């Protein structure tokens, strides 16, 4: 998980995640967040494998998610970013697999601080 | 060790999320947020065999309903829950809930679990006889609030997955 900065109450930020590996791919992957103190929330995700669906915790229109498939790169835009998004942004994978079982794959995490 | 995977299926609002996080963390949570998917991880000791389960959450709304099949593939078990509170709840175990998993997961072990029990309705006997129905490993009853039968129910799915 990468694209996390340091930005101003409404400024953007646009994260970058994998969106399969190399020993195995991915069937659908989400975006989740972790506050400090707080839980972890459920930001977005998306589906593969019946067709290119999207969902999302707030119907707001500010996080959009989306995949090139050139660099197979799934992206999170972030507009109007304030005070309490400032978490740790992860990524998670349903993991598929030739020899292996259908798992659940946490990534790595970027984190991201929004001012006051 | 002994790696398994379980799957929490049922209505919406019916204590799905709930049960997993107090068996997994001891914790009640209080805001109802609907789950889209989630992931816990939880360790224990049945029959003195030492297992890691894997808590697939899945949603009950019926706006999720292309993204839930895809937690069900390599399932060791099944948890299929509804409210004791809501009796629509029961029947959509044997219209929509049975029906679902029966198709992407035939041969899985499948537990109904009746949740919210510290509401008492369902009658504990109406809870059984769906379970013989639906053909199911068993029949349990728990409440999150009260911390009461969430042993016992993760209890006879990791026994069921054992098999
Ligand atoms: N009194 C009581 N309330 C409970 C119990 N378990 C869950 N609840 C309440 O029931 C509501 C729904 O809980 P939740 O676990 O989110 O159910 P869910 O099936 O996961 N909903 P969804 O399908 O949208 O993810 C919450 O308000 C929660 O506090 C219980 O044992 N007792
Ligand atoms: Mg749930």
């Amino acid at each position: 998980a990468s694209g996390g900065g340091f930005v101003q109450p409404g400024g953007s930020l646009r994260l970058s995640c994998a969106a399969s590996g190399d020993t195995w791919w991915s069937s659908a992957m989400g975006w989740f967040r972790q506050a400090p103190g707080k839980e972890r929330e459920f930001v977005s995700a998306i589906s593969f494998y019946p067709t290119e669906y999207t969902y999302y915790a707030d119907s707001k229109g500010r996080f959009t998610i989306s995949r090139d498939n050139s660099k197979n790169t799934v992206y999170l835009q972030m507009n109007s970013l304030r005070a309490e998004d400032t978490a740790t942004y992860y990524c998670a994978w349903i993991a598929w697999g030739p020899w292996m079982r259908t798992s659940w794959y946490w990534g790595q995490g970027t984190q991201v601080t929004v001012s006051s | 060790a002994i790696r398994k995977k379980l799957v929490i299926v049922g209505d919406g609002a019916c204590g799905k999320t709930c049960l997993l996080i107090v068996f997994s963390k001891d914790q009640f949570p209080e805001v109802y947020v609907p789950t889209v998917f989630e992931n816990y991880v939880a360790d224990i000791e049945v029959d003195g065999k030492q297992v890691e389960l894997a808590l697939w959450d899945t949603a009950g709304l019926e706006d999720y309903d292309r993204l839930r099949p895809l937690s069900y593939p390599d399932t060791d078990v099944i948890l299929m829950c509804f409210s004791i509170d809501s009796p629509d709840s029961l029947e959509n175990i044997p219209e929509k809930w049975t029906p679902e998993v029966k198709h992407f997961c035939p041969n899985v072990p499948i537990i109904l679990v009746g949740n919210k029990k510290d509401l008492r309705p369902v009658k504990p006997e109406e809870g059984r006889d769906m379970a013989n129905r639906i053909g199911a490993f068993g029949y349990m009853e728990c409440s999150a609030k009260t911390k009461d039968g969430v042993r016992e129910v993760f209890e006879m799915a990791t026994r069921a997955a054992l098999q």
